[PDB]
RNA sequence: ACUCGUGAGAGACUGCCGGGGUCAACUCGGAGGAAGGUGGGGAUGACGUCAAGUCAUCAUGCCCCUUAUGUCCAGGGCUUCACACAUGCUACAAUGGCCGGUACAAAGGGCUGCGAUGCCGUGAGGUGGAGCGAAUCCUUUCAAAGCCGGUCUCAGUUCGGAUCGGGGUCUGCAACUCGACCCCGUGAAGUCGGAGUCGCUAGUAAUCGCAGAUCAGCAACGCUGCGGUGAAUACGUUCCCG
């Protein structure tokens, strides 16, 4: 079922299917399912249309997900970069920003290993 | 071959000379070299007649080869270390050409530890 | 970060300095030495010469960097590459 | 270690007993209850005005004679090096080598 | 009213000697006892490195063992009390009177 | 083992089947000391085999063992400073050990979505003589035969 | 009455045997609420099986220390001792079965320099 | 009465029997016994070697500094990163992940310390302070693996948790460089690892949790101990090492 432009998994339990929304993990899905009132164990092929609508308007109401969240994160990172703070140039040169050791580790920020 | 040199104190140019001299030993080794480390140290006491100490360690396909030398300067220590390493690698070869004279030969002439024991019948030859 | 009950932390030296600085609405460069002090909305226009370990680097405050520390804007270690 | 640093540790202790006993503790009691009016009281600022050496956070358990700052034992106030030597000489009552 | 007599010493023979001598004197004064009830031994263990520099793998262990005996009397006649505060004991053993 | 053979551990008979070999099997499938899970897996496999065939599980398990039990195995021997593959006769205990180890491993590499079903299928196919352990016994016997020239030492 | 004890690697079992039925009372819980493992039950009842006195002794037991396996072993030793106290002339049958022997296998003390009792830290020659 | 705690003592000595043995050492088997052949594990490390390590625990000959190489302070650094090596932890999953219920330890620590009941938070935690110098009170009455039930269905996934964004708690004068923990979101590599190489013979390896020292806080996945569950294999010294 198309939910906020997200093609839901074909057969999954409700909360874990909702996890596939970029702004929702497991706790968010659980609490929104409990609050709105849908069953949490029922498969994604059992949704009726009005269920899709109630999920849609609830999510657009008291949550921010998908493109807006991505662009807000990108804008926050860019603003942090442009003010010249430590995390700024840490983001600029692709190095860990939370004080992680860089003598050996931090291949996640460094990407794949290169030989020079 | 790639070598990392861990010197100490003051030894200008010792690292490069040791690198270039040791890297030439790869062809002498009959098996691929997995690691090669060299350390240069100098004795603080001026009373030492040979203050500079050079040590090397090569991982010749799991077989550890090491040597240690003393000299009056970096160049002499590196050269003597190269000589000792060459001698050790010569004694380690273990390929067939290096162990063809030690394999037991003949049938009854000569005995070695691993020589094939003579087959004996049950009854005394008589 | 610092707990909310204690409130933000600012050293008294540059505190009195900025209070006497903004009382006559003129903002000259202030030479400072407490990199641990948070940015307060009273700094919005003042220019700080925050220490680095060797010298003082000018820091011109804005609305964006309020709530941070003067220390984030004086990078200590210098690295250019291998 | 160094005589100056052995002495300076003691000077911190006499500073601590003089200041941290009531001055650097009543301010903490003020800051604990959110009900207590800390913000206008400047108990934070008043306690900043106090010397750093008042704070016990600057103290260091050194060896009581040797001055060794590391490998310290709170039961004896002695370094690991000194405890080993005096226990072997039978100087600490009721201490001996172990087996089990 | 009964009072607790508590012994703590690092040496077994010393605390046993004090316990027997104390029951002897209180029985001399004519008091009812319970006997030197044994209590669990307290063990404090410390591990140290032998060498001053490096050599972490070589360690040395020590303990301090404290032995406890419990003495409880009855019928606290004043003569027993006056005897109790008039007892000389080895410095190793302490007494707790409650 | 330089000073002589070491004594063997006399493991106990199983309570719910009364056979030594099922205990040997549970000890072979044991991992990290989780013995309860190992016995559950083995018992489930035996019950699955009983349900599929309709007879006692111990008899078909023994049939599988005899189907995968090897007799001739090859060890490298250095005689007179030269090494060759020499076929060697296998003692009964070692043959049982090898058979059980092969069964357990080759069941671990099956594709039946659960260890119990994999093990049950492997024992059934070994009983009928189609399992991969039976194959492995075929290859080890083939290698033993192909090197029969070196059997004289 | 009669009372014996069983000990197995930090597990202590006090047993009280009376000639009633085969009811097993382990700290107020039955042999099924306790010890939910068939192997443990067989280990428990083995002395009764070899003595063939199954279901003729009501058993009351006190369990403390160790885990389920140690508790079961100590309990089995406890019933063996209780049986040897009740009917002395069965001592051959229990003893040759080993049920009269306390198992002196305890956790080996951890040693300094080693990660575990015998496990040694990984050593790199290169 | 039974455990238990801690004092004393007994108990393994080839003591006995049978056989090999030079009738000698010693050895094989059996009985008794909790234990049988230095029972298991510790402490204990000969003469010396390697001018091995330590003038940075300490002491010390000689040399050197002494308006400084002494001494006080603030800030920074010891945490820098294109890489290389080494020791570990977490994984790559179904012998598993998640949720609910539920059973069993030992050892140790605690006075300006342990800190309970209760109340407030979702959770770090906050308020509050019962009782404890402690076989008593607190560390929960102590565990986790375990057992039972439900769900997931072989996928880079309900695996894996890195990295990153936001929001907080605590300690501390102060968490920017540079603490730990909590919540929401984010969801990387990783499909069992080449040459080569390491540890371990029984309560051992493997696996699970607990505690202590240092310590205001912690970089602790480290070290030193404690208990829970608990294997496989050893034909035999030709080869490798000492």
């Amino acid at each position: 079922a198309r939910l906020v432009g997200v093609d839901l998994p074909r057969d999954k339990r409700m909360e874990i299917a909702l996890t596939y929304i970029y702004g929702i993990g497991r706790t968010r899905s659980n609490e929104i399912l409990a609050a709105t009132g849908i069953d949490k164990n029922m498969r994604t092929k059992d949704l009726t249309d009005d269920q899709v609508t109630v999920l849609r308007d609830y999510i657009e109401g008291n949550l921010k997900v998908e493109g807006d969240l991505r662009r807000e994160v990108q804008a926050d990172i860019r603003r942090k970069i442009e003010i010249g703070c430590y995390q700024g140039l840490r983001h600029r040169r692709g190095l860990p920003v939370r004080g992680q050791r860089t003598k050996t580790n931090a291949r996640t920020r460094k990407g794949p290993k290169r030989t020079i | 071959m790639d070598v990392d040199v861990s010197t100490d104190g003051e030894l200008p140019g010792a690292a490069e000379y040791a690198r270039e001299k040791i890297g030439r030993l790869s062809r002498r080794a009959h098996r691929p070299v997995l690691h090669a480390r060299v350390r240069l140290t100098r004795h603080g006491d001026p009373a030492v007649e040979r203050p500079v100490i050079a040590q090397a360690n090569l991982d010749v396909n799991g077989r550890q080869v090491r040597a240690q030398v003393e000299g009056v300067n970096a160049r002499e220590a590196v050269d003597r270390l190269e000589a000792r390493l060459r001698s050790r690698l010569e004694r380690i070869a273990e390929h067939w050409e290096a162990r063809r004279g030690g394999v037991p030969a003949e049938a009854g002439r000569e005995w070695r530890h691993e020589s094939e024991p003579a087959r004996r019948p049950g009854y005394f030859p008589r | 970060p610092r707990s909310l009950k204690k409130g933000p932390f600012v050293d008294d030296h540059l505190l009195k300095k900025v209070d006497v600085q903004n009382e006559k609405n003129t903002k000259q460069v202030i030479k400072t030495w407490s990199r641990r002090s948070t940015i307060i909305p009273d700094f919005i226009g003042h220019t700080f010469a925050v220490h680095d370990g060797r010298k003082h680097v000018p820091v011109f405050v804005t609305e964006a960097m309020v709530g941070h520390k003067l220390g984030e804007f004086a990078p200590t270690r210098t690295f250019k590459g291998h | 270690a160094k005589k100056s640093k052995i002495v300076k540790n003691e000077q911190r202790r006499e500073l601590v007993q003089r200041y941290a006993e009531r001055r650097a503790e009543l301010k903490r009691t003020i800051r604990d209850p959110a009900s207590s009016p800390e913000r206008r009281a400047a108990a934070v600022s008043a306690l900043q005005r106090l010397p750093r050496d008042s704070s016990p956070v600057r103290l260091r358990n050194r060896d009581v004679v040797d001055g060794r700052p590391r490998g310290h034992l709170r039961k004896f106030g002695l370094s690991r090096v000194r405890v080993r030597e005096m226990a072997h000489r039978g100087e600490l009552p009721g201490v001996r080598k172990a087996s089990w | 009213q009964k009072i607790r007599i508590r012994l703590k010493a690092y040496d077994h023979e010393a605390i046993d000697a004090s316990a027997r001598k104390i029951v002897e004197t209180v029985t001399r004064t004519g008091a009812s006892v319970v006997g030197p009830v044994p209590l669990p031994t307290e063990k404090n263990v410390y591990c140290v490195i032998r060498s001053p520099h490096k050599y972490k793998d070589s360690r040395e262990h020590f303990e301090m063992r404290t032995h406890k005996r419990l003495i409880d009397i009855l019928d606290p006649t004043p003569k027993t009390v006056d005897a109790l505060m008039r007892i000389d004991l080895p410095a190793s053993v302490d007494v707790n009177i409650q | 083992p330089r000073k002589g053979p070491a004594p063997k551990r006399p493991l106990v008979n199983d309570p719910v089947y009364g056979s030594q070999l099922v205990t040997q099997l549970v000890n072979k499938v044991l991992l990290e000391g989780k013995k309860s899970l190992a016995e559950r897996i083995v018992y489930g496999a035996l019950e699955q085999a009983r349900e599929k065939t309709g007879t006692d599980p111990v008899v078909t398990l023994k049939r599988a063992l005899d189907n995968v039990k090897p007799a001739l195995e090859v060890r490298s021997r250095r005689v007179g400073g030269a090494t060759y593959q020499v076929p060697v006769e296998v003692r009964p205990d070692r043959s049982t050990t090898l058979a059980l180890r092969w069964l357990v491993n080759f069941s671990r590499q099956r594709r039946e979505k659960t260890m119990v079903e994999r093990l049950a299928n492997e024992i059934l196919d070994a009983s009928n003589g189609l399992g991969a352990s039976v194959k492995r016994r075929e290859d080890t016997h083939k290698m033993a035969e192909a090197n029969r020239a070196f059997a004289h030492y | 009455p009669i009372q014996t004890v069983g000990r197995r690697k930090e597990a202590v079992v006090r047993v009280r045997l009376v000639p009633g039925t085969g009811q097993f009372n382990l700290d107020g819980r039955t042999l099924e609420n306790y010890f939910p493992n068939k192997v443990h039950q067989q280990l428990i009842k083995a002395p009764l099986v070899t003595v063939d006195r199954v279901d003729q002794f009501d058993i009351y037991a006190h369990l403390d220390g160790g885990g389920p396996s140690g508790q079961a072993g100590a309990l089995r030793l406890a019933i063996a001792r209780a049986l040897i106290l009740v009917q002395p002339e069965d001592r051959p049958a229990l003893k040759k079965a080993g049920f009269l022997t306390r198992d002196p296998r305890a956790i080996e003390r951890k040693k300094y320099g080693l990660k575990k009792a015998r496990k040694a830290p990984q050593y790199s020659k290169r």
